[PDB]
């Protein structure tokens, strides 16, 4: 019964590398294979290039990687042909042939001087590459004023830039846009403001002791005021401090909320009664809404000004929220389902060191990682019954009226035959970093006629969108486990997947297949290395104008760029800037797995992954033309 | 220089207030340890004193990306001059800058020198042998204030620089910020006109144009410029697009390629149909991407069972049907980009069509009819079985005509004669079938005109069908055909009705008698889509000529960059022409940008009288009909005043206003600057209040201090007066004509007690001594705020800056009040000299100040010299005279 | 003429010491149009300090510029060994 299995990943790329996965089970010796890519509909002949054979050395597993050179999708008909028996089908592609970036020198800039971006090209991979693309530079009206159009050839990823503000321009938000000229739908967008400034030297941070509003706090939400001078002496000064109400995008003045307090020594205390609250506008309608403040120091010489601001405090009597979408959607009937809630404080922010526990089972606890999300887990009956979840908070400290819940559901996973075949596996779940080994748990679920059968599991690694790694493992007749050493690299950070199976047949002449896949967030790192430091081993504040030598680390052929800027231009305004951070977050947005937690079937957890399965005797995945994932359905 | 500080001549200033700087770029060079490089940058920090934050990108072929973010360089020294000046500050205009001395001595208060130089672009308390230095004491770890009061006389980038020195400690620090003094003005963009280009539908005519009258600008501000902007966009539409069949209750059509020849294409006829359609309307989605390769196989699959019949030229016993082998490339001429087709078996079916069953006149006869006979459709019909059988096979030869144009000699002369036959018998046809059917058989050559054109347009029964009594599968089938040329024709105002029809019919095809039924129904509804303009149009090519174009100007709105806006602008103000040209539709915008009560909703007023204690007492009031809310009082005293401790707590009690209890502090000695909040300025009347102030810091030349009203929320609605116990004001006293302003702070300039050979030749020898000459007056004008003399020079003494010959006449001004310094009478000569920081205006438009240092003379006339009283003068004037002309100065 | 007391010993080598480095203070402060807006705002400051100081006879504005002196000529040395 040789038959011949494939697959790639969900959703393809354009001048991108993907990967796929030749197959020969039961097969007899060699097997000359010859893989194709025509256009869709008809014959263009795109990507033939790939050749291979399958030892019966490699397991009957060969392996290939390939470079793929309106207003509706436009589809890539693929084709595998092994010695005479030939499978094809069709899958979706993104006109997406990468990601573009900005970085502008400053946050707000004056009429007359000049902006200095950067752009930087990767591709789905994050490696350097050279194409060719679009900048222009609207103003906050939306017109293009200039344009150009280098490119990144033997340039090494990176490029150079200025524009000149003219006197005469319109002040506000202008903004900043790219684009592949390849893609000319996928454009990036980078702002920076344009108004008539001076540089402030000093800074103003607000902080309430809590992070939200209890409705019934009598003492109502108190705030501190710290004025600091740039380079970190205690200002003194007298600010001025008004509040109000949001509504999504409305805000709702309170005049009757304007303070002013002595700023001594850089601590200034406002508070707001819960009185000059409910005459701005019932109490049980407030709560959703949020709240802002906003500061204004000016100091005792009155030389300058600074305006700071904090939006988004939630008024919340249950303090911490309880969402599911870090959680899997679906089960394996008769084992463990592994539990990752995520805790948030009312802002959006994660919580931390907070118990939370099973509706039932009082005894089973929780406990808090630096990050919103804790560990916890519970035994499934062999039912294909949903799995009805009613989390609840457990923080001493507070009552079950305070302790907000959520309540999730799981679904069973539907085996072909149904006869009951299985496969979990489990994982030791740990802040995984580069360099550790984290182990791989194979349960199996089969009766004991077709367990001397199976002889290698097969199995994936998903990574921002693309395949990483493939091969096979070893399990011996009357081992319903076998564990999986891999080591972590610096690669599947972000987050990464992990999809497994077997092959048999088994039942009454039926070639049988379940799988199971399975999602991990690896901690978020810049891959190589890089830091600035100064170089002098002993640091003394340098006077204005003196040399300090500046020590760097990074990898070796790697280019670098740098600047400097005055904390001075980060106190009118500090948006608008690159966090690596707000790096990998968008490397993330822009994965083709979706519900990285489960799948409702062998097929379901393969496009619940960016996977498409295919064979050579019918079985196969869900055909996904959806670029964007599932709209999220609440 | 010697005293226990530091003079102003090695303070270097700190000038950089710019915010960007170290943008370089740097490789790891070094050879690396473990694949990581160190490099070494010896950086010299800017002049500002703060704390510079870093960000760093790595960028490695092998290590993709990192971001190796930035820490932080602390920067700062034991006392230093925060410059705060303004983003700009208008032309003629009094203000007042902050300067705060930061002292952040652990312990030791600073006793601090601060010293506003002299800038011939700001008329200010500091002339060119004047200081305005002040003495303060800092107490420690704090911010201490220092008001400068002045006036930019000049526009564009100017300058500004504070340098102070302790007393007794050796610590220097200035600080160069430079602001741009503008003229005033108002941001304006009017719009020069809006209208609309279109060379098809406006004008008329070819190459509309379009002329432009220049921004008339009427209001702009002297010596300012102006640019212009100008907008191209495209503004295409779509339309006149209708939807195929959604092909989805139309699961029936791929049933496999099995039979004779005629069997072998009932049921293989909605096979290829279904394929080349879903092809041409994107509906393979929701149908099944998959099925497709179960269908490409069961088309190239009857390709070789119908491959199974094909005798020399249905059943192969059978003699061959001139039916069955003229659709024989009907259902080929279209599988060719479905599967493997053969020129030979293409090509060798259509030479027996022109060389076995072609009469002398292009009429195809039938010899062996096919045995199916529901399939043929409606031809079916023995009415007129040469003009639907001559039409028919006129479509099957027409259509396999790209692939083999060079294996078959027989075709172009087959291709005229059954055309020319039909064409002439078109004004003969009944059938709304066989006027449909030659209809489309002509319409591929171009012969359809005249009658032949009109008599296939009426046919159309309401006009959007093709039918005759009786069957229905032969009036969708004349229906079909008669949408085939509507299109083949490229005609279009008569397509959206017909193709309304087919589908209101809901033909998923199929069925006993529709063999033909279906492949018309679709193949039609199939080619709908690759016609289909899509209403997309926009070849426009617009021309540009303007008055500083030394070169042409070209842009074209093309549709797939029709979107893009293409602009194009200038800083000059012109007239000029535009010229647009081609299909498209699209919209003009054009834009300039130049320069056409400070109060605004604030009544200030600020009064001093004595009480050298005086008390002081301000006025404001709010020009709104709400009582403003939360408003300040910012106050910087004269040079030499601290509040008395005692009234600033008999208003820090009273409510509605508080003073911070930040002010109570430091007492009577650290107080220059006051902040005094107040919860409300009625809009009703004035609410006015006052405190006292002793004079603690004797002086000369005291400060004219200010009092700022704005509220919290708008630091911009503000209303700021001055105050001084001399000036009514707070201005200081200048002499201002026009434009120009100088600094006329000065004492009224003007009994022989001696003037001897050697005291002239020594102040005429003094380093200010620029120009000397014997002049003699002209004219005497005479202003209300100051006067003039217009005197002509009779020889240059000593030649100055100013590049004058004798005879020409150069303007000298004098205050109002120096009508009585030198009675400058006309007709008469005097000998003057001055220095160069008297020269005013600009070359060759210069003008002569006569200041202080500007030394006005009588010269005696020539029959006056004459006088025994007035001989002294006339030898030491003469002599004086030949004294410099050959000799010169003694130093 | 003897042997020197005890403010008689040191106060003197403190304005040897201050005067070896005042007299190529002529020769340090013009080396400076080579190097940066660094070198000629610490080095026409911290003469002010070594000549009121050399001026007084104070043994502690004599150690407080000799020092201010001479850290801005190892500093000018140091910045001349890039330069060659
Ligand atoms: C046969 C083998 O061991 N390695 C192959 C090699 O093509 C590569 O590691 C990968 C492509 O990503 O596919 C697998
Ligand atoms: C009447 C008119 O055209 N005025 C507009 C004004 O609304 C806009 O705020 C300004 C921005 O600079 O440009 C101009
Ligand atoms: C993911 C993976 O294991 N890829 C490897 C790669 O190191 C190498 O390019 C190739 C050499 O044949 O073997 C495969």
């Amino acid at each position: 019964s040789p038959m011949y299995s494939i697959i790639t990943p969900n959703i393809l790329r354009l001048e991108s590398e993907e990967t796929m996965v030749l197959e020969a089970h039961d097969a007899q010796g060699d097997v000359p294979v010859t893989v194709t890519v025509h256009d869709f509909p008809g014959k263009k002949l795109v990507l033939s290039s790939e050749k291979t054979v399958l030892t019966p050395a490699t397991n009957h597993m060969g392996n290939v990687t390939f470079t793929i050179p309106k207003g509706r999708n436009k589809f890539v008909t693929v084709q595998a042909t092994f010695g005479t028996q030939v499978v094809e089908k069709v899958v979706l592609v993104s006109l997406q042939s990468g990601y573009l970036f900005i970085q502008t020198d400053k946050t707000i800039y004056t009429p007359g001087s000049t902006v200095l971006y950067r752009i930087f090209t990767v591709n789905h991979k994050l490696l350097p590459v050279g194409r060719t693309v679009m900048v222009n530079i609207e103003n906050p009206e939306g017109i293009p004023v200039k344009q150009d159009s280098l490119s990144s050839q033997n340039q090494l990823g990176v490029l150079p830039l200025s524009w000149d503000i003219p006197e005469l321009v319109n002040m506000g938000q202008w903004k900043i846009r790219a684009y592949y000229e390849n893609s000319p739908q996928q454009v990036f967008s980078t702002e920076f403001e344009v108004k008539e400034y001076v540089l402030p030297s000093f800074e103003v941070i607000v902080e309430p002791t809590e992070k939200f509003y209890y409705i019934y706090n009598e003492k109502g939400l108190e705030v501190t005021i710290t004025a600091r001078f740039l380079y970190g002496k205690k200002v003194e000064g007298t600010a001025f401090v008004i509040f109000g109400i949001q509504d999504g995008e409305q805000r709702i003045s309170l005049p009757e909320s304007l303070k002013r307090i002595p700023i001594e020594d850089g601590s200034g205390e406002v508070v707001l009664s819960r009185k000059v609250l409910l005459d701005g506008v019932r109490a049980e309608d407030l709560v959703g809404k949020s709240l802002y403040v906003s500061a204004t120091v000016i100091l005792h010489s009155g030389s300058d000004m600074v305006q700071a601001e904090r939006s988004g405090i939630p008024i919340v009597t249950s303090p911490y929220q309880i969402h599911f979408t870090k959680t899997p959607k679906y089960f394996k009937p008769g084992m463990p389902f592994d539990l990752m809630v995520f805790v948030t404080n009312p802002d959006g922010s994660p919580a931390y060191r907070v118990p939370v526990a099973v509706q039932g089972e009082d005894t089973v606890q929780s406990l808090t990682q630096g990050d919103g999300v804790a560990k916890l887990s519970i035994n499934t009956h062999p039912s294909q019954k949903p799995l009805s979840i009613t989390v609840r908070t457990k923080k001493q400290e507070l009552s079950e009226a305070e302790q907000a819940t959520r309540t999730m559901q799981a679904l069973p996973y539907s085996t072909v035959g149904n006869s009951n075949n299985y496969l979990h596996l489990s994982v030791l779940r740990t802040e995984l970093r580069p360099g550790e080994t984290l182990n791989v748990n194979f349960l199996l679920r089969m009766d004991r006629a077709h367990e001397a059968k199976i002889r290698y599991y097969t199995y994936l690694i998903m990574n921002k969108g693309r395949l990483l790694k493939a091969g096979r493992q070893v399990r011996e007749p009357g081992q319903d486990l076998v564990v999986l050493p891999l080591s972590i690299t610096t690669d599947f950070i972000p987050s990464f997947r992990l999809v497994a199976y077997y092959t048999l047949i088994g039942a009454s002449g039926q070639r049988e297949v379940v799988a199971d896949s399975v999602w991990v967030d690896v901690k978020d790192s810049c891959v190589g290395s890089l830091v600035v430091k100064s170089g002098q081993s002993e640091d003394r504040q340098p006077v204005p104008g003196q040399q300090m030598t500046l020590k760097i680390e990074g990898d070796h052929g790697a280019r670098v760029v740098l600047v400097a800027v005055d904390k001075g231009v980060f106190v009118l305004n500090k948006k608008n800037k690159l966090t690596q951070s707000k790096i990998w977050d968008v490397v993330e947005k822009a994965d083709i797995g979706c519900t990285p937690g489960s799948g409702k079937d062998y097929a379901g957890v393969f496009s619940d992954a960016g996977l498409t399965f295919t064979s050579s005797s019918g079985q196969q995945t869900a055909q996904r033309a959806e670029l964007q994932c599932p709209q999220p359905a609440a | 220089l010697d005293e226990d500080i530091i003079a102003e001549e090695n303070i270097v200033s700190r000038s950089e207030f710019p915010e960007s700087w170290l943008w370089n770029v740097e490789d790891l060079k070094e050879p690396p340890k473990n694949g990581i490089s160190t490099k070494l940058m010896n950086i010299f920090l800017k002049d500002s004193i703060t704390t510079w934050e870093i960000l760093a990108v790595s960028m490695s072929d092998k290590k993709g990306i990192c971001v190796a973010d930035p820490f932080e360089v602390t920067v700062m020294q034991d006392f230093f001059i925060d410059l705060r000046l303004p983003y700009s500050v208008v032309r003629n205009e009094q203000v007042e800058i902050r300067a705060v001395l930061y002292n952040y001595r652990q312990n030791q208060e600073l006793k601090v020198r601060v010293e506003l130089l002299h800038n011939p672009a700001f008329c200010s308390l500091a002339t060119t042998k004047r200081r305005h230095q002040q003495t303060v004491t800092i107490p420690p770890k704090s911010s201490l204030s220092v008001p400068y009061v002045i006036v930019p006389l000049k526009t564009g980038l100017q300058e500004v620089e504070v340098k102070a020195a302790v007393y007794h400690h050796f610590i220097s620090d200035g600080v160069r910020k430079s602001l741009k003094v503008v003229p005033e003005g108002i941001r304006m963009n009017k719009t020069v006109a809006v209208r609309t280009l279109d060379p098809e539908r406006l004008g008329r005519e070819g190459v509309q144009k379009e002329d432009i009258p220049p921004a008339d600008l009427s209001d702009q501000v002297p010596d300012t410029e102006s640019e212009t902007r100008i907008l191209l966009q495209g503004t295409p539409v779509a339309q006149m697009t209708e939807d195929a069949v959604d092909a989805e209750r139309l699961k029936h059509l791929i049933v496999t390629p099995s039979g004779c020849g005629e069997q072998n294409m009932i049921g293989m006829t909605p096979t290829v149909i279904a394929v080349h359609y879903l092809d041409e309307t994107e509906q393979w989605e929701k149908f099944g991407l998959e099925k497709r390769q179960g269908a490409l196989e069961l088309i190239k699959k009857g390709y070789t069972q119908q491959l199974a019949f094909r005798q020399p030229s249905a059943f192969v016993k059978r003699a061959p049907s001139t039916w069955l082998t003229a659709y024989v490339v009907k259902v080929f001429s279209l599988a060719v980009n479905l599967i493997a087709i053969d020129s030979q078996v293409l090509c060798g079916a259509v030479k027996w069509l022109i060389l076995e069953k072609q009469k002398p006149d292009g009429v195809f006869q039938e010899d062996a009819p096919v045995i199916h006979q529901e399939m043929i459709g409606g031809l079916r019909n023995n009415n007129e079985k040469d003009m639907a059988l001559t039409a028919f096979v006129l479509i099957s030869l027409q259509e396999a005509k790209d692939i083999c144009e060079e294996q078959v000699n027989s075709l172009p002369g087959s291709i005229t004669k059954a055309g020319d036959f039909l064409e002439a018998n078109y004004m003969n046809l009944q059938r709304s079938y066989t006027v449909a059917i030659a209809g489309y058989a002509l319409a591929q050559m171009g012969r359809l005109k005249g009658p032949l054109l009109n008599k296939f347009l009426t046919t159309a029964k309401d006009k959007n069908r093709w039918e005759d009594p009786g069957k229905q599968l032969y009036n969708v089938e004349a229906t079909s055909y008669a949408l085939l040329a509507l299109l083949q024709l490229k005609d279009f105002d008569f397509v959206p009705p017909v193709v309304r029809w087919l589908n209101e019919q809901r033909y998923y095809g199929g069925g006993y008698g529709s063999t033909q039924a279906t492949f018309m129904v679709f193949q039609a509804l199939a080619q709908y889509q690759k016609d289909a303009p899509d209403h997309q149009e926009l070849n426009l090519d617009v021309s540009l000529q303007l008055p500083s174009r030394s070169s042409k100007i070209t842009h074209r709105i093309h549709w797939e960059s029709a979107s893009l806006l293409r602009s194009e602008e200038t800083k000059e103000n012109e007239g000029f022409t535009v010229t647009a040209e081609g299909k498209g539709q699209g919209t003009l915008s054009v834009v300039t940008m130049y320069h056409a009560l400070t109060c605004n909703k604030f009544d200030l007023k600020v009064t001093i009288k004595p009480a050298n204690t005086m008390i002081l007492e301000i006025c404001t009031r709010y020009r709104g009909d709400q009582d403003a809310t939360m408003s300040i009082l910012d106050i910087s005293m004269m040079t030499g005043f601290a509040p008395d401790t005692d009234d600033l707590k008999q208003l820090a009690n009273g409510v509605d206003r508080y003073i911070s209890k930040y002010e109570l502090d430091k007492a009577f000695s650290d107080r220059n600057t006051l902040i005094i909040y107040l919860d409300k300025v009625s809009h009703s009347e004035d609410d006015c209040l006052a405190f006292k102030v002793h004079q603690y810091f004797n002086v000369e030349l005291i400060q004219p201090g200010a009092v700022k009203v704005y509220a919290y929320y708008n630091l911009e609605e503000s209303c700021t007066r001055f105050y001084h116990p001399e000036k009514e004001d707070g201005k200081l006293n200048k002499l201002c004509r026009d434009e120009l302003c100088r600094c006329a702070e000065e004492n009224c300039f003007i009994s022989d007690d001696k003037v001897t050979l050697e005291e002239r030749l020594d102040k005429a020898c003094e380093p200010g001594v620029d120009y000397v000459y014997k002049t003699r007056l002209v004219k005497v004008q005479l202003s209300n705020d100051f006067d003039e003399y217009i005197m002509a020079i009779e020889q240059t003494i000593k030649s100055g800056s100013d590049e004058v010959q004798v005879g020409q006449q150069r303007t000298f001004i004098s205050p109002i009040k120096c009508r009585e310094a030198l009675k400058l009478e006309e007709k008469k000569h005097y000998l003057m000299w001055g220095l160069s920081s008297d020269f005013w205006g600009e070359k060759p438009n210069l003008s002569y100040i006569i200041g202080k240092d500007t030394w006005v003379e009588h010269w005696p006339e020539e029959d006056e010299c004459q006088d025994e009283e007035n001989q002294k003068q006339c030898q030491d004037l003469g002599a004086f005279t030949e004294s410099m002309v050959v000799f010169g100065c003694p130093n | 003429t003897s042997l020197p007391t005890s403010n008689e010993y040191q106060n003197e080598k403190l304005a040897n010491e201050l005067k070896s480095l005042l007299d190529e203070l002529n020769v340090n402060e013009l080396a400076t149009g080579s190097l940066n807006t660094y070198y000629k705002r610490t080095i026409k400051i911290s003469g002010q300090k070594a000549m009121y100081a050399l001026k007084s006879k104070d043994f502690k504005k004599m150690s407080e510029a000799k020092y201010q002196l001479q850290k801005i000529y190892n500093e000018i040395d140091e910045a001349l060994k890039s330069k060659y």
